[PDB]
RNA sequence: UCGGAGUACAAAAAACCCUCCGAGUGAUUUUAAUCUAGACAAACCAGUCAAAAUAACCAUAACAUCACUUAUUGAUCCAAAAU
């Protein structure tokens, strides 16, 4: 036969978005006593300092995958008035393009009430909707 | 006499799986009265606050922070009347997993 | 105060009765119940009495 | 598929475009029934799928509808590709 | 249970066993949950559930039914259009 | 079994066959007073007749 | 023509199901306005 | 009977006597803070980071890399403090800022991030996707360059590449532009490899594209040691990740064992581990540059099986593990009728001597 | 007859004509479906949870809530309803 041919009759992959890109990864479900409910793949992490804002991209292990903050020089010379909703607007346009970068296209945001009625959150999340990135991460496959 | 109604047999509350203990999916880890043990990692909750393994794995009890829901009036409450070096502790249950999730096998080759 | 059982019957047509507590002093009573054989979403209404 | 001369060309063209994954390299169509353990009723569900596959073909107001359930994951995810898409320098 | 007749000097069953009791080839016995058609309206649709549900018989009542039960019972049945047809039998039992 | 019993001869097929002779072959047995209405055929032997 | 009678009176009562819908919450929104407005009446006459 | 604790309590620290003489903090965000802030530290009682895989911990990482650029930090502080003075001075800037209509050009923040931090984040994104791990194992490194991936789809259609990108095939079937900024005293080295997709061995991967020996920018002027293959993952088994590796050599080195041939379809000559060639030329090249993207099956993989390696082409299917069921009894106790459908090998009824 | 606390101090169980609280239901609408892995508990009868899978509705929308929530309840047969 041909030597080529030859072929493993298990295929063993070592990319770790493979699961999480075919949707069939394990999310962590359970516990509901605590708050944020861990059950994601990627999270929106939004921390709104006195001075700075910075959005975070969070993995269930802990590890931050991609962040925009307004700490960066390089929306610091670009933006005015480092604590604006128009900052915030900087932040969640800055995140959805590098989310966009860097293949991710869905996650989960979950805001605290009172942030949910907050003007610079709403249209962050509009920002983030209008970047392309697409909130409340679709259901896991024989979850 | 004067005092009835004191004869009631037991409810068998209590701790079913230890740490290191095999279980699948479905097996009640543990069945309490008022919240003593919580729910951690990949195990459920039921409304007679009973703890059921979500997956198929090894039991671990855990120590951790306590951050509650803000909907729970009385736990945000508990929350704001804390000091600022004090931080709440609680007791989880999770069930690390053993199993993969599935395996890639080859069915034809065209 | 007591209350009376009374025996909703579907609206969609297809017989199907369920029943529900109510109190006396109260009304006619009207509901949003699922039919398990329209699949649907139904009105019910209160048809007849049957325990005190 | 080719050599099949008991369909029409339309017919055969159209299950080489949908069904081209059941296709061999040889040209071969390819159908597996493993259901029942008769396999009497393993060929007659083999055909019935066949008589499924050629009058789906054969009739030319099959729309095609699909799924978007399974679908909006591909669907977001083309629409983000084709948003890095857009850049216009040429090349080669 | 009459274990020798008057008449014929044979044993004799209880039509209380037939009259709510199933017994299969394997010599699993059958029976419905107690109480599924008393006092629905106050019952959870889990709890109907269950008690609509059959439930088999464990050993002691198993060889309780058997003892009480004459041996055409116990005869292999060929009906048309059986369910239990399908459940008259066992497999795959490793004991 | 009605191949068991042909290739053993218990039945032939050069004679049209009926639960007669399947009962002088003793292939099956019929209780009336059980209320047996008869023979059903099954399928399990399809393959190999 | 049993059969038949019970799929005319499934759809004969389906033709008839989004209006008794909106009737009855229109209905219950009118009892629930009426009592509102009732005690905002008694309270506005005993605040005088 | 009690035991000491092996360390100090959590809230043994603050006062119990006199607690309205204690601050307290009032904002449930503040907990939140405190208490993200209190969980990553390592305490000495069991923890979820010690049991649900922390990827061992702390790990002394081995750095194989170019040196950071040198900036002077006073300088640096004074001129970005005098570009925010000039930033406020303006009035148009608080009137964008006010009326809630201000626009930044991303171009330039992108610019600025990929000199800036992007050799950072790209770091983050190989380590979280694990190109450091299944290339050079314990080791990473920092992309310090700028690099730029592009395919020509067709006459204006260009589709790029980044850091963790998605590209189907169609795009990739052809040869790649690859865009870098250096001037002509140092001599570089592409090379693009399919770390998923090995099919006999687990522990190998493919390269796909391979050139050395390039005079600055200009790719297509360097010696040509393997040809370009088009991405073939399987149809079952997606998203394959390929990763394009820039690595700056000194000397002019050429290879007698690396050199592929002209055509060179064979699978069992185009198997690469990318540890051993490091470890081959680790005195020449330090690792510099890095992009790397994900890639699915689509309809154009089934002509790279087929009439360009000579394949028939295999088909993968994700399979589940069997539901698990206990051991079955022979008289089982308050259980339903459908007890056993679960132990029932085929829905067939199986007639033994009937 | 059923539940809560101590007796029974730390998994479960554990009695007395032992010491104290109760329950034989109210209020509101969010009117709370079908199917099926795996379990707790238990002499039996009973009781409890329940992931996945369908349908309903934000078009990838299943815990009725509160009153210490725990108890608020009754098996066959037989009668009336009639699906
Ligand atoms: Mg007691
Ligand atoms: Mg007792
Ligand atoms: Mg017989
Ligand atoms: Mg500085
Ligand atoms: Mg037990
Ligand atoms: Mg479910």
């Amino acid at each position: 036969p041909v030597e080529n041919e030859a072929v493993a009759p298990e295929f063993t992959n070592r990319n770790p978005r493979n699961l999480e890109l075919l949707a069939v990864a394990r999310k962590e479900r359970g516990w509901g006593t605590v708050w944020p409910s861990r059950e994601f793949w990627h999270r929106l992490r939004v921390i709104r300092t006195q001075h700075h804002i910075e959005a975070l991209v969070e993995h269930r292990n802990g590890q931050v995958v991609v962040s925009a903050s307004t700490r960066e020089w390089a929306i610091k010379k670009h933006l005015y008035s480092t604590r604006n909703v128009v900052a915030c607007e900087s932040v969640g346009r800055v995140l959805a393009e590098r989310c966009l970068e860097a293949g991710i296209n869905f996650m989960v945001y979950h805001p605290t009430p009172w942030e949910a009625a907050s003007d610079s959150i709403k249209r962050l999340q509009h920002a983030m909707t209008e970047g392309g990135v697409v909130l409340r991460e679709p259901r896991r496959i024989y979850e | 006499s004067k005092n009835l109604g004191g004869k009631s047999p037991g409810k068998r509350f209590g701790i079913k799986k230890m740490e290191g203990h095999y279980v699948h999916a479905g097996n009640i880890l543990a069945t309490q009265r008022h919240f003593r043990w919580h729910p951690g990692a990949h195990v459920g909750l039921g409304k007679n606050k009973c703890l059921y393994a979500l997956e198929e794995g090894v039991v671990r009890y855990t120590k951790e922070v306590y951050v509650p829901n803000p909907s729970n009036s009385e736990a945000v409450d508990l929350v704001t009347r804390l000091p600022q070096g004090a931080v709440l502790y609680k007791t989880f249950v999770h069930v690390v997993p053993a199993k993969p999730e599935g395996t890639f096998k080859l069915v034809a080759m065209l | 105060s007591k209350t009376i059982l009374v025996k909703m019957m579907s609206q969609a047509g297809t017989g199907f009765s369920f029943n529900t507590k109510r109190s006396r002093l109260r009304e006619k009573l009207t509901l949003l119940h699922y039919d398990p054989v329209v699949k649907k979403k139904v009105l019910f209404v209160e048809q007849k009495k049957i325990r005190s | 598929l080719a050599s099949a001369d008991w369909i029409a060309e339309p017919v055969r063209l159209k299950l080489a475009v949908k069904h081209k994954n059941r296709i061999n390299r040889s040209g071969e169509l390819i159908l597996t029934s493993e259901c029942s353990r008769y396999q009497f009723r393993n060929l007659a569900d083999c055909l019935q799928k066949l008589r499924d596959m050629i009058a789906e073909a054969s009739q030319p107001a099959k729309e095609p509808s699909r799924e978007d359930a399974e679908l909006r994951r591909s669907r977001i995810e083309n629409m983000n590709r084709e948003r890095l898409r857009k850049k216009r320098i040429s090349s080669a | 249970v009459t274990y020798f007749s008057s008449r014929k000097g044979k044993r004799k069953t209880v039509k209380a066993v037939i009259y709510r009791f199933l017994r299969l080839h394997s010599g699993l016995w059958l029976r419905r949950k107690a109480g599924y058609k008393k006092k629905l309206w106050k019952k959870t649709a889990a709890r109907k559930r269950r008690l609509r549900e059959f439930v088999f018989c464990n050993k002691t009542q198993s060889k309780l039914l058997d003892k009480m039960t004459t041996s055409f019972w116990k005869r292999r049945n060929w009906y048309a259009d059986d369910p239990y047809q399908k459940y008259q039998d066992r497999t795959n039992l490793k004991v | 079994r009605l191949q068991y019993l042909i290739d053993l001869g218990r039945v032939d097929p050069t004679q049209p066959i009926d639960l007669t002779q399947l009962v002088n072959g003793r292939g099956v047995t019929i209780q009336p007073s059980k209320r047996d209405y008869g023979v059903q055929l099954v399928e399990e032997g399809a393959d190999t007749f | 023509q049993k059969r038949q009678a019970r799929e005319q009176l499934i759809e004969e009562c389906m033709a008839k199901m989004p209006q008794m819908i909106e009737n009855w919450r229109q209905q219950q929104q009118e009892r629930r306005e009426k009592e509102q407005a009732d005690k905002d009446r008694r309270a506005r006459l005993q605040a005088e | 009977r009690r035991a000491a604790p092996l360390g100090p309590m959590p809230n043994e620290d603050i006062d119990v006597s006199d607690l309205e003489r204690l601050k307290k903090y009032r904002s449930f965000d503040r907990y939140r803070r405190r208490a993200e802030q209190e969980a990553r530290k390592p305490h000495w009682w069991r923890t979820y980071r010690e049991h649900f895989g922390e990827e061992s911990g702390p790990k002394d990482r081995v750095d194989i890399g170019l040196p950071p650029p040198k900036v002077s930090r006073t300088q640096q502080l004074l001129e970005r403090k005098q570009a925010l003075r000039e930033l406020r001075a303006n009035v148009e800037e608080e009137r964008a800022a006010r009326l809630q209509t201000a626009r930044i050009p991303l171009e330039a923040v992108r610019a600025e991030w990929e000199r800036t931090c992007g050799p950072y984040h790209k770091q983050r994104l190989a380590e979280y996707c694990g190109l450091y791990r299944d290339l050079f194992h314990g080791a990473t490194f920092v992309p310090r360059v700028p690099l730029h991936v592009a395919y020509a789809v067709g006459e204006d259609d260009l589709m790029p590449v980044y850091h963790g990108n998605e590209v189907t095939p169609t795009e990739a079937a052809q040869a790649p532009e690859v865009t870098y900024e250096a001037d002509e005293g140092s001599l570089w080295t592409l090379l693009l490899t399919n770390l998923d997709g090995h099919l006999l061995e687990p522990d190998a991967e493919y390269v796909h594209w391979l050139v050395t020996n390039i005079p600055g920018n200009r790719v297509t002027e360097g010696q040509e040691t393997c040809p370009y293959l088009p991405p073939f993952p399987a149809r079952g088994s997606g998203f394959h990740r390929f990763a394009f590796l820039l690595f700056k050599q000194d000397k002019r080195i050429d290879f007698s064992g690396d050199t592929r041939p002209s055509p060179c379809y064979q699978l069992a000559q185009r198997t690469f581990h990318t540890f051993d060639f490091y470890k081959k030329h680790q005195d020449a090249m330090t690792p510099a540059g890095l992009a790397f993207f994900q890639c699915r099956w689509d309809d154009s993989v089934t002509r790279v099986f087929h009439q360009l390696l000579d394949m028939r082409e295999p088909v993968f299917e994700f399979v589940r593990p069997p539901p698990y069921h206990p051991k079955q009894k022979r008289f089982p106790h308050r259980q339903p009728l459908r007890y056993l459908d679960r132990y029932r090998d085929s829905h067939e009824p199986t007639y033994g001597i009937y």
